[PDB]
């Protein structure tokens, strides 16, 4: 219903407007000194979480609008990236993230000798870069006025696409930059894990430190997770209604309110 | 011990700096007359502008 | 009965030095008008040290500095372009102090190895080779000061300090009667008397030729970290790690004012004056520096932007800039 | 900018260049401190003593698995310690070894730890403590002529607690003196420090081979410990 | 101890190939930049070439521009120059010239011994040879086309003494001060394009060609030369 879609994206925003200009706040008050590669994912998570919070209500007010496209079609486009370069590139950063963990926790002095944060200022680049590319490519590649589609003797927003060209085309992104970051954060959880049962403080804080560290795989299998299954089951089953692919753009989008306070942390 | 004798020397010795004892509030003035005498020169009280100042950016 | 003389002698300074002052200096310095408040602006930043700082000295031109960290580096700088002169490898990497030949000739260096190296800067050869290495002391360095290009004066760990003699490398002069750690040493303008401060909250002013103590101060109540002479020569300012600096006069052998504030905390690592000595600087381990009136005892300006413990402040002669270096390897000068 | 002018500034950069190579080339390597009574072995340690840098304080070096260690040790300073003990606020741990053989000056070391221990400027160091001479100590504890109790009133009323870590199945008041000194010692340690610090607790022998291991292990996890931390994940 | 030789000069034809080499001994060749100084047999001293610290910045003259290399080699402390296709303009005795930059260095203070071979800003001298007596104050002077004087404070202008037969010193230096080991009765002075060097009280050993550099890399042009004679 489309009054359910819009109390939860006007919920969503009401929630992680206030709870990422907080992680933003806290995240440069950290980062004022020494300027830590953890702090340098820190701020970029609350970004791309702001950017898609910003996006929230355009997208609330075309549910609201149930299929309709109320703005003006000039800015549609800049919305499209607007909502959806975030959501992806920050699956990655988590990875990034998480393979961090991995190195301070497997490669102690090898770790901490070669930490530079430059380093992750240009792998922070290098992902931005590869998340651009291949979805920006792919949106002029296959994708009347650019990114809008217009039913016959219906209201014209890229949920007009035809199945045929939309599934390989959403799959190719939905694998590389979902399934392939998703292992990364596994291989690099299981791997701090281990090495936190080699040793650690006390079992109260091996427990708090893996909890913490979990963070990222619950971001990546609870929210974007579903969205990314939708996708590829589009692929792999074109015959599938696009009631749970669109559920999975709200399931998505909760992600701006799950992972400030869990990944974040510095909030 | 000769500790306690090279002490109380000491002691005595400075003592016998009671004569450069002057007033407190001489030496008080004489800091002022100093400190509103030398004010001018240093750049530290009056900031100086940029033409003549060596630590320009 | 020594020790009963003792305090008896003891108790009658303090008679003598009431019957001395009548009023305090506030009083005195009431009518004079407020500096106001100072804002000091970083000029340079001086970077390239890899490890925590301990020690400066401005040149004689004022325009060369010199500074030790534990890196194990002498590093020269040109402040007026942020150069790098010289960079002098130390034999040990704990080093606590430096020094400037008033000449511009010759460097010392001196920390947890009981030795004062001392460099001799301008050579045919080029390089800057270990002109001496004064060897006797029993402690740490904690300060040494040129006198005039040919002796020097260092105080050590061993509750005493030295008046070296650079061509014979003997002490010259020895100089005791403290009961802790001298940490701190401060050349009187003519280069006749010097104070130092102890870690019995005790400052000593002796003089350089009869080699004994001619006064002793007190009435701080931890260890003494710093020390200064009025640019006139008649007083000195003394810091320590009780969050509070102290004016001393000679003449007068007493307090004059008392700098201190409930808001700081912190001990206090470093003391300097101003040309005019009208203002005081003193380092804290509040990462930041203050700027005290000298005659009022009134917080004038804070200067701030140091992301570590400040261990080391000096004021060139000219008095157009202040540096100061702190335990996050950088120099800042403020003008 | 005159040709003298470019001239320095290329030396400027020059002597960078050397500095940046000489700063990572030192923090290449590994530095420790070492602290002690006298007679309490701490010069024994490590089967091997280099005299490198020989001055009023004794500097070691070893590796272990391709990676160096410094080790500083002084004797040549007074009874005071807390002035200079400043400069080593930056080293990755601090080797404290204690002679536990003796009962007479075992207040006096526990005394020193908790100077140490609470120390303003060693707070976020972590200490590796050494039981030195534990072949003297099971030694004196089997003769019985000297009571542990004569010092310790605690100790008699002080059970042993279930962990039967002892593989050579030593004698059980061996284990018992053994854990109780263990066990005061952490108690000053745990104390204080809210985990910013911990310390790890070892024994060795004069005859012991195997304590570059132990150092080394620690050092290892001093590390992921500020690693971890470094990643806000304490 | 310091020590500067030169070899590799001799006899040659137009056209053909030579090397220099320039050994130096006594102090630390890797932190001193390095001159190639021509000298004509009638004419006086000229810049050829000029080699940094550490092989970094490389200056040629216009004349030999393109056709000779210098070079530098810091285990076996040598300087190399390669020089091809020799003409007749190239014949003349060549000087290696020590030089260090910082704040208070002074640049030119040694002089090698150099070695005949054989096959902008101008900067004029007041007189090109003035007769001098023993125990009385004499006086020279020259002057440049630009003014020497720079942004920073600083005029760049230099001294040199070459008596017959041997290596020129340095005399005075950015008009500052006195080089180490010469006797304080010498004097510069000047200002903007004129300056002016002084000696008070001559002796026997003050004959000899005088010298004023401008100190620029790219003209490093020297003066005509007032030498002094003995009257
Ligand atoms: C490439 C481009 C060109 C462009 O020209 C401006 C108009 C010039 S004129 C009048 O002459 O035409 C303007 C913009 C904004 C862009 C652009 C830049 C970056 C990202 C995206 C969208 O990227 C997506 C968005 C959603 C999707 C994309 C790509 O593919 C998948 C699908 C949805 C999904 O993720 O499943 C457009």
């Amino acid at each position: 219903p489309p009054q359910l879609s819009f109390g939860l994206y006007v919920a969503a925003f009401a929630l992680g407007f206030p709870l990422n200009v907080l992680a933003i706040r806290g995240a440069t008050a950290h980062a004022r000194l020494r300027l830590t590669p953890s702090l340098v994912y820190a701020l970029n998570l609350g970004c791309s979480d702001l950017l898609l919070t910003v996006s929230l209500p355009l997208k609330a007010v075309e549910a609201l609008a149930s299929g309709a496209w109320p703005l003006p079609a000039s800015l549609c486009p800049v919305f499209a990236v607007a909502h959806f370069f975030p959501l992806y590139a920050g699956g990655g950063f988590l990875a990034a993230l998480s393979a961090g963990r991995y190195l301070g926790a497997a490669f102690p002095l090898g770790y901490q000798a070669f930490r530079r944060p430059c380093y992750s200022w240009g792998v922070c680049a290098a992902i931005w870069a590869l998340v651009l590319c291949h979805l920006g490519l792919v949106f002029g590649l296959e994708a009347t006025s650019l990114g809008i589609n217009t039913p016959v003797n219906g209201s014209p927003c890229l949920e007009a696409w035809d199945p045929a060209s939309a599934g390989p085309a959403r799959f190719s992104l939905s694998l590389l930059l979902f399934f392939l970051p998703l292992a990364i954060t596994a291989f690099c959880y299981v791997g701090c894990l281990r090495a936190l049962a080699r040793s650690g403080l006390t079992h109260r804080r091996k427990l708090r430190a893996a909890w913490v560290a979990g963070g990222a795989l619950l971001t990546l299998l609870l929210c974007v997770g579903p969205y990314n299954a939708s996708n590829v089951a589009s692929f792999l089953y074109p015959n599938l209604g696009g009631s749970w692919r669109k559920l999975g753009l709200i399931t998505g989008a909760w992600s701006v309110v799950l992972n400030p306070l869990v990944t974040g942390y510095l909030g | 011990n000769t500790a306690s004798i090279a002490q109380a020397r000491k002691l005595v010795e400075q003592l016998k700096a009671n004569i450069d004892r002057i007033k407190v509030s001489k030496a008080a003035a004489d800091l002022m007359a100093y400190c509103e005498a030398h004010a001018k020169e240093d750049p530290l009280l009056t900031p100086v502008p940029a033409s003549e100042n060596p630590f320009r950016e | 009965q020594l020790r009963q003389e003792a305090e008896q002698l003891k108790n009658q300074i303090r008679d003598a030095r009431k019957a001395c002052a009548d009023a305090t200096l506030s009083q005195i310095t009431n009518n004079i008008d407020p500096v106001g408040r100072i804002q000091m602006r970083t000029r340079r930043t001086l970077r390239g040290h890899l490890a925590k700082i301990y020690a400066m000295h401005w040149g004689t031109d004022s325009r060369l500095l010199v500074s030790a960290s534990q890196d194990g580096k002498l590093i020269i700088w040109d402040s007026y372009t942020t150069n790098k002169v010289h960079a002098i490898p130390l034999r040990s990497s704990w080093v606590m102090t430096c020094a400037y030949a008033p000449s511009g000739n010759y460097v010392a260096c001196g920390g947890l190895d009981n030795i004062c190296s001392i460099y001799n800067l301008k050579t045919r050869e080029g390089n800057v080779r270990v002109s001496r290495e004064l060897a006797g002391h029993t402690g740490y360095l904690s300060c040494c000061r040129f006198l005039d290009d040919n002796q020097i004066v260092t105080s050590s760990g061993d509750t005493t300090c030295a008046l070296w003699d650079i061509e014979t490398g003997q002490q010259t002069t020895t100089f005791t009667g403290h009961t802790g750690d001298v940490m701190s040493l401060s050349l009187a303008p003519d280069t006749r008397l010097f104070v130092s401060g102890a870690c019995d909250a005790s400052a000593k002013l002796w003089d350089v030729r009869e080699g004994m103590c001619r006064q002793t101060f007190t009435g701080h109540e931890s260890d003494i970290n710093a020390i200064c002479f009025f640019p006139n020569g008649n007083a000195f300012a003394t810091g320590s790690d009780d969050a509070t600096c102290r004016l001393f006069d000679l003449r007068a052998d007493q307090e004059l004012m008392t700098y201190s504030h409930d808001n700081i905390i912190c001990g206090i690592t470093s003391v300097s004056f101003s040309k005019s000595g009208r203002l005081l600087l003193a380092g804290y381990d509040d990462f930041n520096c203050n700027v005290w009136d000298a005659l009022k005892a009134d917080r004038a300006g804070v200067l701030a932007g140091h992301d570590n413990r400040v261990s080391c402040l000096g004021v060139t002669d000219d008095g157009m800039a202040v540096a100061t270096g702190s335990w996050d390897s950088f120099l800042k000068i403020w003008n | 900018l005159s040709a003298e002018d470019k001239a320095a500034v290329e030396r400027s950069k020059m002597i960078d260049r050397n500095l940046r190579e000489d700063g990572e080339k030192a923090r290449r390597t590994l530095r420790l401190l070492l602290l002690g009574a006298d007679n309490s072995g701490k010069s024994t340690i490590v089967k091997q003593m280099r005299i490198l840098h020989t001055s009023g304080i004794f500097e070691t070096k070893f590796q272990v698995d391709k990676v160096n260690f410094h080790m500083f040790d002084v004797g040549g300073q007074r009874d005071e310690r807390r002035k200079w003990i400043q400069c080593f606020n930056d080293v990755t741990a601090i080797i404290f070894v204690v002679d536990s053989s003796d009962y007479n000056r075992l207040q006096e070391a526990l005394n020193d730890f908790k100077s140490i221990w609470n120390n303003r400027w060693l707070r976020t160091i972590s200490v590796i403590l050494f039981l030195n001479k534990q072949d003297l100590l099971a030694e004196k504890v089997l003769a019985g002529k000297s009571k542990i109790e004569d010092y310790f009133p605690e100790f008699a009323r002080y059970t042993t607690p279930e962990d039967a870590t002892p593989e050579p199945g030593e004698d059980p008041r061996v284990t018992r003196a053994k854990y109780f000194i263990r066990k005061e010692f952490v108690d000053i340690s745990t104390a204080s420090g809210d985990g910013r610090h911990i310390c790890y607790p070892h024994f060795t022998c004069a005859v012991d081979t195997e304590n570059a291991r132990r150092i080394f292990n620690d050092c290892k996890d001093i590390i992921l410990q500020m690693n971890l931390r470094e990643y806000n994940l304490v | 101890d310091v020590q500067l030789v030169e070899s590799g000069g001799g006899l040659v034809q137009p056209g053909g190939s030579r090397k220099l080499s320039c050994s130096a001994s006594g102090f630390a060749f890797s932190s001193f930049g390095m001159h190639w100084v021509r000298q004509a047999p009638e004419k006086g001293l000229e810049w050829v070439a000029y080699i940094s610290s550490g092989s970094g910045t490389i200056y040629y003259a216009d004349t030999v521009k393109g056709r000779f290399t210098i070079s530098r080699d810091d285990p076996k402390n040598t300087l190399f120059l390669q020089m091809t296709s020799l003409r007749s303009e190239d014949t003349a005795m060549y000087y290696c010239v020590r030089s260090i930059y910082y704040y208070g260095s002074s640049p030119f203070d040694f002089w090698g011994q150099g070695t005949t071979l054989t096959v902008d800003i101008v900067m004029t001298q007041a007189t090109s040879s003035v007769p001098v007596t023993p125990g009385e104050s004499v006086s020279i002077s020259c002057r440049s086309s630009k003014s020497l004087l720079h942004s920073n404070g600083n005029t760049y202008l230099y001294w040199f003494l070459q008596r017959p037969g041997q290596s020129p010193q340095l005399l005075i230096y950015r008009m500052s001060n006195l080089a180490s080991g010469v006797p304080d009765r010498f004097s510069g002075s000047g200002s903007g394009t004129a300056f002016t060097l002084t000696i008070s009280r001559l002796e026997a050993e003050d004959v000899g060609v005088y010298y004023c550099m401008q100190h620029l890399e790219y003209p490093l042009t020297f003066g005509a030369g007032t030498k002094l004679e003995l009257k």
